[PDB]
């Protein structure tokens, strides 16, 4: 239980109400970029402060919370942020994908297909997917307001043009509900096809940056891509040094200074479950 | 290797916490007279580092440094550059240099200056980094 | 074996500059350098003082050959560190005689039009200060003008009145003999009288 | 084969523990007190407490203990607190006439009514380490002249009584408040303030010193620089009358800045504001400075200088935020830098095909 | 009728009085020991060393005591004192491999060789505030691991190894010396990072920050950052060869940034460099940033933000300059003042005319 | 003049040290049973500001705020805001709130009390003026 | 004497020699802002290091060194660099221009005529003056060599054309010796003819800046100015109130919030002068 001298999620409950009507203006605009007036967290902008409070918003004393940062339960930010919600609620936690009913995430979207009621919270530090096109918000806004997204359609051809291959590969920008352009989080392109018409429901927070957007449950999202340039996923040589797997995505492990290195899956959860099925 | 065994005693001396030096050299009570050629002097060494760590050089700042000479009666040159500004403690690291290179008192000095001097750096920087690998994260073991 | 340098570095520097100064700010000024009393021969006591004064590690200096001698060469490095520089274009501070050519001259540093200042200063050891042909000098320094006669070459007398190289560029003067010193900055116009 | 293990938790709390002993230092030295932090390092008290958004010293100082002198973290530390207490009232607004002066000086005149009252400065000190703070000594024993304080009105009121300067009027407009409501650029002058008191010390004053140096000059004279003690008061709902429930160390800057020439007013001079918890001055000016230059949409100014452009300052104003997200990048990255390789290396095998 | 009087060195005596005392505070507390603030408060004490420009801990946290812990008067005490001091010598080039580690991490693998090495940091901790720091505590009895150090090569040097990154290689080049010359703009690469390790830290951080937002960006991975003891090494002139006088903790940053595709060889990583006194790191980061964006003309870049541009950067990067002609405002200004008011005035007479 | 007289006391033990207010309670010996209305609560006052000193408001900041609130056995209320985290001094400025409500206590706690507590302010406030007014940069004189 | 431990004026004679071939430089290139290698000093940058270099270059144990800011020797800052100055060199000094030998000043030149011998030294702040125009020094540097000063002219003649009369009121920029135009340091025009054909060598150092530049006694220094608008000075309706003095630069004394001023002489020296002859 919630036994810190905190309230429940750490929270106070006018800042809890303020993101969820947010998170409910997100779930009506799907792939807009919210404001909201989110709130210095004990973990430092930049380090999930808008997933944090997100799940504060939401989380109940009933929910299995699980924690992930580049898919696995063990890393340290995710070690740090589920030892604070232990802290500052009490709620069980799971490394389990399957079991979890809030899984708040960096950079990975679990191996494991959600289900419906499944809540996943992903921490986003850039929510602009033009930020990197036009730096600034007072261009951006009326940008995404118009839907003036040539921008990013002439970077795409521009990539193909110099390199012969689109140069984003994590951060891969999507159309969500045929209308809205929208960051993905830091996610490879290997979890973007994930995203589309998926049962549950998806919440995008940025703290830093003041911003909640949401995916509602199966919606359209498409990443932007061409004809003959196809939208394709990171591929390995190998699989899984552990597990064996061939459809994950890998994380590769320098195990000497000779070059030696492994690769092992990134998704620990699912790593484990493959592991013990053989 | 007389080159190599002078520069590891400086280096020794150079290392050495003022304090630990100092009762050391108290207890042992040599009897030599010497002259301070050069006075401890505190000045700066400019620090070189390379770009990338290995790449062309550029200056990082610098850092105290003090100097220190002394001549022994048979005309024996000892030296010291010690970072910091602890005056007395170059003017003992430089007689020690002075007396590391005479013949009565090399093996002596070695067995009970230098040496023990250089364990119990070794020791402290043991410990030390004992402590700081309990921070090492662990992810893989070969089974 | 080496030369004695200023019995006190600190003060006679500090007086040479100064002199040496309102020699510079005020051509054709005639003053002496009295803190140093014999010089590195062939080099005379102006000359010698003008280099502990200014010479040191990040100047490099130049003497012709005349005035290049093994002694004075090593109490320059001793007493300043100056690097020594075979070529006058390499030279910061440029030493000669009387038989300075014309080649010698021209390949002498001027600075250049965005750094003027990183050309080279030529002190030139003259057999008098008072006896050569009458040179009007006008400009900076003077309030009306001002009549010197020092015994110079020709070349350098051509130097200075026809001043090929355009101001900003062009090669500071200090012309020495014995104890006293005389200087034309580049921005002074001489006409032979 | 290789097996997953469990190392973060024993990880970080090993590393937590190295650096409260790191923090603790050698146990022989008695352990700092937050009490003489706030006594003795009261300068960056100062910034800890106008950066983190409370001005209490006594908790800058415990943040300031706490991140081992790190000035970012003990600012991200009061910031962080200050998400846990409760908005009890909201005070009514500052009067600077009534503050209690330790320093009041102008740089536009010779001599001003009320004098030039220096108080406590390092200014005009010549910068010798002293190496006597080795040992323990003993404060001098202060002067002492009359305990009158003579009118000190704001120089700027001097100004505008003259025309030269323009007072400034209070339309009754509700300031804009960037802790409940992101900023939207353009940005109102109040929310632009706001900002600018909770920014970074250095790289506001980077941004006032290029201007200075021309990039967007706006012509400042310090016109006046006040640090005492202002009264605050509230009007609780409990009583409907005004309280005042203490008083707050807080230094004020006001520049005189470029003179303009309206289409249908005479020419007058512009200005700037700063305002900060404590003494420390130069936030203040650099304050005062950047807000001048942010001032240039009002004043229709063509930008020649990152200074005068909103966006780019303000929004990596914040040292929470900047020093936070620069701090991130030692986070583990390895999926997005998986990413990056893979294009990386299929770029290399097509190029040498 | 007035007359002038003399007041001057009265009053900066007084002021100077005055502001001793307040350094010392409430006499019934102990005065802080500089080695307490050495100790306890050792990361405001490496700001002070990095930005001072000398590696002397005991005269860093001098300098803070003295400038009752104002970071910037700190910087500019050590600064100052360089002046009066002699260089007794040149250091041969630093050799980071040699570093006896303290912390080692790396974001762009899950695992490399000698491991994650997280050492004493704040980062993972929750910023709530320990009040428990308001009394005297005990700090924790530090766990112990295996002694020994593993290799922990360069991360770049495994990245080159396959051809990822460029090699940095030494073609011995004479670095540049901006303590001895100014600069000149376009500036080396070498005296660009010399400045930046001077530089101010928020400001750098702002720079960077800015660019991790889209203005100027570098695509920047923490390739590595370490922190540990790297022993300094002379060659006097008396004996000829080299002599290790000592070791100082240093933090260094390698940052993977924004692949390049050259005409006439494979694709590659970009990289930043940064190096600081001490343990904090997020200068480090900040210089390694702001190198990599300042290398914009080797690389033939199309400047997107000020952090780009190396003259704005550069020249108001330094805090002593900055701080100091910002300050200087304090000073007297009335003459100037006076010029403008009189031309002010006759323009609005020649307006209502 | 009752509201002014209040704000006066209120105003009078906001300001005043807690260590001195105590040791005047505690000698004063009130004998007075009260019930917390409120626990002394600490949390944040936001200070508004005005542009230039005199112009449009806007937000510099918060400060610490700590408040109480008692009532006597009569009904009596008494309320405290001051700035910090002491709660045991806003605890006893609003019990002093609430006895200075009493006709039997206004005379007696505002001689022996309130008055003694603005004297000792006014008297550290003049010393600390005296020598900052040392300070103070000379230039004419009328004569 | 030199009894404080430091070398004789602070500096090291290294830092003194390269100090002093900067100054025979900048002295044989009249107006030309000489770069130098200035070191930081016991007073911050900005306040007078450039000058105080200078001085500790050039002075002697026989120099009568004056300090003067706003024309004032009892100002803080003049106090201060005064009283260092007698600290690590032990020199002679006075109040009285025509016993100086050696004049640091900030922001005037007396009213009392300098002569042959004397030496002053200014402090700069900024030494480029078209820095106002060009903030950058890669394009001021090659304007200077090139002798490209258009954007100044034009600078001057857009304040005409916009306010009827040249902006720039102190720091004017001047034309030395026919050809460099230069910054004069941020003296009010006022004292800007004193600066032609003067018999004193005038030095100005920007210790911030890192530069050092002369004009030689007897030198032509001309305000840029135009036929129609030419160079004009501060004129004050009163005179000083003190020595009643009507060719000095005063400066405004504010004596009460009820608008009462005075204006008395900013040189105080020469305001003492008068005020002992009348
Ligand atoms: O702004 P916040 O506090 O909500 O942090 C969001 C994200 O910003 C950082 O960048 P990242 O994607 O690498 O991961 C970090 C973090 O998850
Ligand atoms: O850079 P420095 O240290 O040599 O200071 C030169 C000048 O810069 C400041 O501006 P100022 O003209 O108001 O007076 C101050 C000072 O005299
Ligand atoms: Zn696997
Ligand atoms: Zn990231
Ligand atoms: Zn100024
Ligand atoms: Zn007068």
């Amino acid at each position: 239980a919630n036994l810190s001298g905190y309230n429940f999620a750490y929270l106070d409950e006018q800042t809890k109400r303020m993101i969820r009507r947010a998170i409910l203006k997100a779930v009506a605009i799907p792939g807009y970029q919210v404001p909201f007036g989110g709130r210095e967290m004990p973990m430092p902008y930049g380090w999930g402060t808008g997933g944090i409070q997100l799940t504060a918003s939401v989380i109940g004393e009933s929910d299995v919370l699980k924690v992930i940062d580049q898919g696995a339960d063990d890393t340290t930010n995710a070690v740090s942020i589920r030892n604070f919600f232990k802290r500052v609620t009490g709620v069980n936690t799971t490394e389990r994908t399957d079991d979890a009913t809030l899984i708040q995430t960096r950079h990975r979207i679990p191996e494991t297909p959600l289900t419906e009621d499944q809540i996943i919270i992903f921490q986003v530090p850039i929510p602009e997917p033009l930020r990197f096109i036009e730096p600034r918000e007072t261009e951006t806004r009326t940008m995404h307001a118009l839907e003036e997204y040539g921008v990013m359609q002439v970077k795409l051809y521009e990539d193909i043009a110099r390199f012969g291959h689109i140069a984003t590969t994590y951060a891969y920008p999507v159309k969500v509900n045929g209308r809205y352009v929208m960051d993905p989080s830091p996610i490879p392109k290997f979890d973007n096809p994930k995203m589309d018409m998926m049962p549950a429901l998806q919440l995008f927070g940025a703290g830093r940056e003041k911003r909640i957007y949401a995916v509602p449950p199966f919606t359209r999202v498409e990443s932007l891509d061409f004809d003959d340039h196809p939208f394709t996923v990171q591929q390995w040589d190998e699989p899984c040094a552990i597990c064996g797997s061939t459809h994950s995505y890998l994380d590769e492990v320098v195990l000497d200074d000779a070059g030696n290195r492994m690769f092992v899956c990134s998704d620990t959860d699912y790593c484990r479950q493959q592991s013990e099925a053989k | 290797a007389d080159t190599a065994t002078r520069q590891h005693w400086m280096s020794v001396l150079a290392h050495s916490q003022p304090a630990e030096l100092a009762a050391r050299l108290n207890a042992l009570n040599i009897t030599a007279d010497y002259e301070v050629i050069r006075a401890a002097e505190t000045g700066l060494v400019q620090i070189q580092a390379r770009m990338g760590g290995t790449g062309e050089r550029f200056f990082a700042g610098d850092a105290t440094l003090t100097r220190a000479a002394v001549r022994l009666t048979d005309g024996t040159l000892g030296y010291s550059w010690v970072l910091g500004r602890d005056k007395q403690h170059a003017e003992r690291c430089a007689l020690i240099d002075a007396l590391m290179q005479q013949s009565r008192h090399f093996q002596n000095l070695s067995e009970t200056l230098i040496a023990p001097l250089d364990a119990d750096r070794m020791a402290r920087i043991a410990a030390r980094q004992a402590e700081v690998n309990a921070s090492r994260v662990d992810f893989f073991t070969m089974v | 074996t080496l030369e004695t340098a200023f019995m006190l570095p600190v003060q006679d520097a500090q007086h040479s500059f100064r002199r040496l100064l309102k020699a510079m700010s005020e051509p054709g000024v005639i003053v002496a350098l009295h803190q140093l009393k014999r010089g590195w021969q062939p080099l005379n006591i102006a000359t010698t003082s003008v280099l502990l004064t200014l010479a040191d590690n990040d100047t490099p200096v130049w003497l012709s050959t005349p005035l290049n001698n093994d002694i004075v060469n090593q109490s320059l490095r001793f007493h300043t560190n100056a690097p020594l520089v075979s070529q006058p274009e390499q030279a910061t501070f440029a030493v000669t005689d009387e038989a300075i050519s014309s080649e010698q001259l021209n390949a002498l540093s001027t600075g250049t039009a965005v750094a003027p200042e990183a050309g080279a200063t030529l002190i030139l050891q003259v057999a008098s200060l008072s006896g050569g042909r009458m040179l009007r000098l006008t400009g900076a320094g003077i309030a009306e003008e001002r009549m010197i006669a020092p015994q110079l070459p020709e070349c350098i007398l051509h130097e200075l009145t026809e001043r090929p190289h355009p101001f900003p560029l062009g090669i500071d003067l200090i012309l020495t003999c014995g104890e006293r010193l005389l200087a034309i900055p580049r921005t002074t116009h001489v006409e032979v009288c | 084969m290789y097996v997953a293990v469990k190392g973060g938790e024993k990880a970080i709390d090993a590393a937590h523990a190295l650096q409260e002993s790191r923090r603790r230092g050698d146990t022989d030295l008695p352990e700092l007190s937050v009490a003489q932090i706030e006594q003795q390092l009261n300068l960056a008290v100062d910034r800890v407490m106008t950066e983190g958004g409370i001005a209490d010293r006594e908790l800058a100082a415990l943040a300031l203990k706490q991140a081992s002198g790190d000035n970012v973290e003990a600012i991200f530390l009061l910031r962080a607190y200050r998400t846990t207490l409760a908005k009890l009232a909201v005070s009514e607004p500052l009067d600077t006439t009534g503050m209690r002066l330790e320093r009041r000086i102008s740089a536009v005149y010779k001599d001003i009514p009320g004098g030039q009252l220096l108080g406590p400065t390092y200014d005009y000190t010549h910068r010798l380490l002293d190496f006597t703070l080795l040992a323990n000594g003993e404060a001098p024993t202060l002067t002492t002249a009359d305990s009158e304080q003579q009118p000190s009105p704001h120089v700027f009121s001097l100004l505008a009584r003259q025309g030269l300067a323009k007072f400034e009027e209070d339309s009754g407009a509700q300031p804009d408040d960037i802790t409940r409501t992101p900023p939207v650029y353009p940005c109102s002058r109040s929310s632009r303030l706001q900002q600018l008191m909770r920014g970074d010390e250095g790289y506001l004053l980077a941004l006032a010193y290029s201007t200075q140096r021309g990039y967007g000059r706006n012509h400042p004279f310090a016109g006046e620089i006040r640090s005492g003690y202002i009264d605050v008061s509230i009007v609780p709902e409990e009583l409907g009358f005004a309280v005042n429930v203490g008083e707050l160390l807080m230094t004020e800057c006001e520049m005189v800045n470029g003179f303009i020439d309206p289409p249908d007013e005479p020419p007058h001079f512009t200005r700037g504001y700063g305002l900060v918890f404590g003494m420390s001055e130069r936030k203040a000016m650099a304050m005062a400075l950047v807000d001048r230059a942010l001032q240039a949409p009002e004043y229709g100014e063509h930008a020649t200088g990152p200074a005068q452009d909103e966006e780019f300052v303000l929004a990596h104003a914040d040292n929470v935020e900047a020093a936070g997200f620069v701090s991130h990048l030692k986070l583990p990255h390895y999926v997005d830098f998986q990413a990056e390789l893979e294009l990386l290396k299929r770029l290399q095998q097509e190029k040498n095909h």
